[PDB]
């Protein structure tokens, strides 16, 4: 069983957008189907739901043609249409389907989600930076490196070191939001004996805007 | 519509250990779900109709409650249960989730391990100057952190930013990171990272001049 | 009386091979015969709208021919019933089941081609009655016929015989054959004492009878609704205050049908020409309104589908139910050949679909389908009017095919026999035969 | 006549008080059907748990397989042999007494000792149903209820002996019409007319369905998909299949009251040869249902196995002797259960077994072994029992494969009249008059 | 209810090919499925039947590997993979879903058929080219058009005029095989008073190429 | 496997004629079918089970027979039943169809229009000249094409081609080729298509001239 949705990004204020839903591993019709979003570091809120014969769409407590829900049953497949998007939408948005024990209903099985961003704000590159420890500070048993991605918009990045085969000791904090700009920066604690004596890369992507970006942290010479 | 609040927001527990969290109606329920979501993750159903295990559930969890008050328990808490915990009605519509419980694994105390970072040159062939320090693998989450501009308290362009507590030590890591402009930075010399943590009563500090 | 039973024991299910054998051939005639009115009827139900596309300009000159055509019909059917035999107006089940308890004659020599030809012309002019009337009764003819053609003598080839008929009667009605088999041992038989009706034979009779229907009406069900959703345990109750709805609404239809052979009977006071020509009075008021209206006329079969998937208003369906409650009793009450068991599930549905909607917006958290409300209510006035839930719900079950709708179905059609019985109505089956026993006393 | 117009005017007229315990009898019922059915899940879960804390030395789980089902059915015949040898077997047979007045209703006895008798017989995984516990222990509730509250008369006494029979049967197989439709077929004073009340006994089984549905819904307990249709020059084939369970039925009649015989004399009547006989049955079942649990078992697990065809012609015909053998074995030696289930399980076997010689035979026909698996299934029960309606009902009630029911009804009713002229007799008719005439004699 | 197989084009003699048959409209589960082939001017040929769930499926005397009839139900799908193609294969391809009277089996819906053409040659797009009449054209009532397709291989093509708005008053004449290569052409009466007034186009549309030309017939100046 | 044969290969009737194909099998076959393929279309199964008609044939078509011999029978036949029809049984596995007979009309006269087309200036552009002259919607189908390059009579590369019957009007069409090289045909002026057919005694004649 996967729902995997598809369609959020980045819209501008007042504009509207298509998320849609895509449906494998069961019979989708018999099923109700179910939009719940997310704002970020908050609780879940459910927008609404469709029936398999899609006569019944029931929204959340909400304005007249904010959200429009359908299914395409033919194509095994849930839309949700938001309109006249504003800063409040920005959210994470799950689709789900519904089932129940007793009768009192229950969603199901959950989506992995897109993430709506409402903003005015422009996509834009991030700058990568390597983060050396200085000409003042003693190689003790660990040695930590790193790399700033400062500048970009909107989210994620994706940061991994060595190719990614540098799993262990690594930290990549969450980007902050400053004058329309994320900032984020992830730190790897490499031995003492594993650097300089060896590469440390940092490979930073941020496919929103097409960037993809290797940082070599050099020692302070 | 109902109003579901689940009481402990943040809570944290040992290893092996009975864990109880509440979600109190703000009127009258019946058989509601319990959804668990890890960090990054779908939320996946793991209680419904006030108390059965759905398929996968190791049975050390289980709920209950009626009316207007409801609740999951763990007894013997393993790692992998520390999450955020979502109850959910839908005997009244429009159905409503809880604030959500986030647990999180208890731990010995761990003090910081501070790391000061120079503005890289790049950056300055901008006209930006960003000092990154990190506080790396710490238990609790509380911190303090100050900076010292020419052994002089600094406040302004400072941003500060917590990691989700760890599954490969269940510790924090913290990075604050100062950011001036190239002139800004320039006429000054002494850079002291100050990290104020419960493991102590005198401040880890790490620094570094630029002469 | 103990040895009377390890004797019995011993010797039980053991039906004459004759009596089996003859059950057979009952099947098979009556099958084919109801397949054969089956196809009658449809004929004119299909030359009068041949008509009106001969005459469909001139709007009032089509709402005449429409009536004309289903008065003509009708009056040939009332004529062909108040001429040559009387026993087979109205439904017939009735009949039936005083023969079975010796209290009425079989004379299929006179019935069979009355009730056919008569049936034809009252269902075939699109009037609201069943095609179980004609074909239960015509289906124990065919069973008395050959009783007498073959001299079979005895209690229980004179019982089974004439019960198999009855019973293939209903399942080439229906395409139902355990709701026939149900139906007897349910209700045809001699409710207060025991009787020789071989099971075994029943069945026999309606297989053949089914089999007939499926050689001349494959592929094509009566009633097609696709399956419906699930009902989930906290939905049950409302199934129940549906069945309670339908308890309280049987009996109150028993008198309307009752008492409305009465008023209908001053009309004609008994005159076969007062009779004949109100007849066709009526007949073509169901012409006319199976073109201005077609879901108040008719046998009902129709707007069955059409409701389950609540395609229908709520006004619509409201109106739908009056006019065909008015429709069904004029019809019926009139003492027309035909049956009430078809008209009866169409109510059923028009009533459940409705109670089906105001639960869907009541329970948005029940995810309602007002659809299984709707096939819940088909076989309840079934258990609530004739009082034969057994019959209605496995009626239903072998119609419509939602055999996860089980038990919403059996608590609805307990709660309408239930509450049936509370408010002091009686098995409107029993309650005609009971009045024809009775006035037959009632003149020595 | 006058008196029938009378009877008319005041049919289908149950006392409230009737109607109202009805449900309550249902309700008990359902609860302990419910009860018992978890406990021989339990038991049979236990038994699992041991096999895995001995999963190494091969022949010391066979030793404990053998053990754990030996002493739970000693534990079950010894319930029964010591407090109430009637509820030993199935118990329908005694019930259908019972509505004769021919035999008592000794609640008091039967319920505690069929109850945990069965929880010992079925958790041991014998070839048993459920049927018979919650058939018998149905009825006994319905006379339970009559005492307890004192009802008088004879509609009262039939009317709740029946629907607690009815409610039994119906949450045995999540089956409520199978339930109804058994009383007014098979459970009736089958010769005499009878106060039975239908109304009342539908209360009843609907009451015990709410309760199993509470306990167990979303899980059927025979699942098998919606199969293909059945052609109608197909049909004959149906037919033949129904002749050969017509002819089987009264031969395996023969053998289940023979096998009480022949298992008699190994104990004599004595109730230390009989629960020691009994555990060795017992201890085989456990061990069966380890190095073939087809052979074993109540027949549950093999029948959608069966009807999708993913068994051969060896293994369907080496499942279809064990079982026989282990069918008897079980039933025979009077241990309580039913043999309701396993007659469906080896219906669907052999029906199976038909289709694939059907499937080859006739590619032109376009089969499916499993339509004649769905046909066969209620076969047994209409050919060994004489109740083809109940059968048919049964079976369309678990499978919901309506569009087979033709089919269905035409192997049974194959089935019922070859059975008759081959001189069989309902095999629960055969019982009650062997222990009604082995009482008088 | 449409079945609509495609896959079908060259092959190589001795190599292999897969066809396939996309259905909508019926529940693509329940029903039997079947594959008739017919070469070019010739009867209908049973190639193989298989049931729902693909657990029969028998074939006509045919060899090992000959044929191989799958199917997806999940995509409501019809495979048919021919290998080892001699020229008897050279034919036309119809899927059809199977279904019954009485219970002697017939061929119930039928598909458009695809075309498979087993020959060393090699796939060429047509050249179409605008057949007007000559600056000394009498035009009476009703103008002829066309326009002539040569240079193709395999068969077939599809002519239509004006996107087929145009339907009454066309020929398309069979492709004559020459050189192995292809030529045909179609014409198009049109009332006088509808050219050169108006816009006349013919629709070349070569599948085995993926190739559509479109030629407008353009008046003689 | 049946063998099934099927009476007329080829039949031509005139519409209102009462008109019967046969079926003849090798051994016993019961509830034949028959399939309706018009000209350049997927068959249609057109009766079944020996008698029965698919929904939406027309009453015209019967059919009836059994054993051996089976028949298709068309009572007053139309014009739009021009197809081949196929029998085929399932009584027996596998399942084999018939070898088609193929109804003709027979209709009344019918002159053909006649068209010629200049080879156009792109297939110049590729040292082509494709001389195009349709013959359009005449009964009989036999009909005399005569190519006349510079009165002189030319047969080198001329190719013909005829469609099937028509559905509704039961008219043939014919195509006419002459394909040259590009010098080929400007080394010469006057083009002509010469028909003659059973309407007219003197032929129908079209010509350009390249000049
Ligand atoms: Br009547
Ligand atoms: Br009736
Ligand atoms: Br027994
Ligand atoms: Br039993």
């Amino acid at each position: 069983v996967r729902l995997l949705e598809s369609g959020g990004g980045l819209v501008q204020p007042g504009g509207s957008l298509k998320l849609s839903c895509a449906a494998s591993g069961f019979d989708y019709s018999r099923y109700w189907m179910s939009w719940v979003r997310q704002a970020p570091g908050k609780g879940l809120k459910w927008i609404g739901e469709i029936n398999p014969v899609s006569s019944t769409i029931n929204y959340t407590p909400s304005l007249k043609d904010k959200f429009i829900i359908s299914r395409d049953n033919a194509k095994d497949t849930l839309y949700l249409q938001i309109s006249k998007v504003r800063s409040e939408d920005t959210a994470l948005y799950y689709c789900a389907r519904l089932y129940y024990g007793y009768g009192y209903w229950y969603f199901d099985v959950w989506g992995a989600g897109t993430t709506v961003t409402v903003s005015s704000a422009k996509t834009t590159p991030p700058s990568v930076y390597p983060l050396a420890p200085g000409s003042a500070a003693a190689a003790a048993s660990m040695v930590t490196l790193g790399c700033l991605v400062k500048g970009y918009f909107p989210e994620p990045v994706t940061v991994t070191w060595n190719s990614g085969s540098l799993a262990a000791g690594v930290h990549t904090f969450p980007a902050v939001l400053q004058a329309a700009l994320y900032t984020l920066s992830s730190s790897v604690t490499v031995p003492s004996s594993s650097w300089p004596s060896e590469t440390v890369t940092c490979n930073v992507a941020h496919p929103a805007s097409s960037t993809k970006v290797d940082k070599k942290i050099v020692p302070r010479a | 519509d109902i109003v579901l609040t689940q009481s402990p927001a943040i809570m944290s527990a040992a290893p092996g250990d009975k864990v109880t969290m509440t979600c109190s109606a703000s009127s009258s329920v019946s058989y509601i779900h319990w959804y668990q979501q890890k960090s990054g993750t779908s939320p996946k159903r793991w209680i419904y109709d006030t108390s059965k295990l759905t398929s996968g559930v190791p049975v050390r969890f289980s709920g209950s409650g009626s009316g207007t008050s409801y609740s999951l328990t763990i007894n013997t808490m393993e790692a992998e249960d520390a999450a955020t915990y979502y109850c959910q009605q839908w005997s009244s519509h429009p159905q409503t989730f809880g604030g959500g419980t986030k647990l999180e694994i208890l731990r010995a105390d761990a003090a910081p391990t501070v790391s000061i970072f120079p503005p890289s040159s790049e950056q300055l062939t901008s006209g930006g100057a960003s000092v990154v320090c990190f506080l790396n693998n710490f238990y609790p989450k509380d911190i303090n952190v100050k900076w010292k501009i020419d052994g002089s308290e600094r406040q302004n362009g400072v941003l500060n930013s917590w990691t989700d507590q760890d599954s490969k030590d269940s510790t924090y890591s913290m990075s604050s990171t100062l950011t001036l402009t190239k002139d800004e930075y320039e006429r000054h010399n002494s850079y002291t990272c100050e990290a104020t943590h419960k493991t102590s009563t005198s401040p880890i500090v790490k620094s570094f001049n630029r002469a | 009386r103990r040895r009377q039973l390890i004797r019995q024991l011993l010797e039980r299910d053991k039906t004459p091979l004759a009596i089996l054998f003859m059950a057979a051939v009952v099947g098979t005639l009556v099958g084919l015969a109801a397949v054969a009115f089956d196809k009658g009827v449809a004929w004119l139900q299909n030359q009068r709208m041949g008509a009106l596309v001969h005459t469909a300009d001139n709007y009032p000159l089509l709402l005449t021919v429409a009536f004309l055509c289903s008065a003509v019909l009708a009056m040939f059917g009332y004529f062909l019933v108040r001429k040559y035999a009387p026993e087979a107006g109205g439904s017939g089940i009735p009949e039936i089941e005083g023969a079975l308890e010796d209290q009425r004659p079989v004379r299929w020599w006179r019935v069979l081609p009355v009730k056919f030809f008569g049936g034809l012309g009252t269902l075939g002019g699109g009037m609201v009655l069943g095609r179980e009337g004609p074909t239960v009764q015509i289906g124990g003819n065919i069973g008395r016929m050959v009783l007498d053609i073959f001299r079979l003598k005895g209690d229980e080839a004179r019982h089974t015989l004439l019960a198999t008929g009855a019973a293939a009667g209903l399942a080439a009605a229906f395409n139902a054959p355990l709701a026939g088999i149900l139906f007897i041992i349910e209700e045809m038989r001699p409710q207060f004492r025991y009787t020789l009706i071989s099971i075994k034979a029943v069945f026999i009779g309606v297989i053949m009878s089914t089999i007939m229907y499926r050689i001349f009406n494959h592929e094509v069900a009566l009633i097609d609704v696709g399956k419906l959703s699930d009902a989930p345990l906290n939905t049950l109750w409302l199934y129940l205050i549906l069945g309670i709805i339908f308890g309280i609404f049987g009996p109150i239809f028993n008198k309307w049908v009752l008492g409305m052979q009465d008023l209908l009977h001053r009309v004609h006071g008994g005159n076969i020409t007062k009779w004949v020509l109100m007849g066709g009075a009526i007949g073509g008021l169901c012409g006319l309104l199976g073109f201005v209206a077609p879901a108040t006329s008719g046998g009902g079969f129709n707007l069955i589908p059409i409701a389950t998937a609540g395609n229908f208003s709520m006004g619509m369906l409201v109106f739908i139910f009056v006019a065909r409650v008015i429709t069904t009793l004029l019809c019926f009450s009139s003492g027309a050949p035909g049956g009430i068991f078809a008209p009866m599930l169409a109510l059923g549905t028009v009533l459940g679909t409705a109670f089906g909607m105001v639960a869907v917006e009541l329970f948005p958290q029940y995810h309602l389908e007002a659809g299984t409300f709707a096939i819940a209510g088909m076989g309840a006035l079934l258990a609530a009017s004739i009082r034969a839930p057994l019959t209605g719900i496995i009626l239903v079950l072998e119609m419509t095919d939602n055999y996860q709708l089980i038990l919403p179905m059996i608590i609805t059609g307990l709660g309408a026999t239930l509450l049936a019985q509370f408010t002091g109505g009686k098995p409107l089956f029993s309650a005609i035969l009971a009045r024809t026993l009775a006035k037959q006393e009632a003149e020595q």
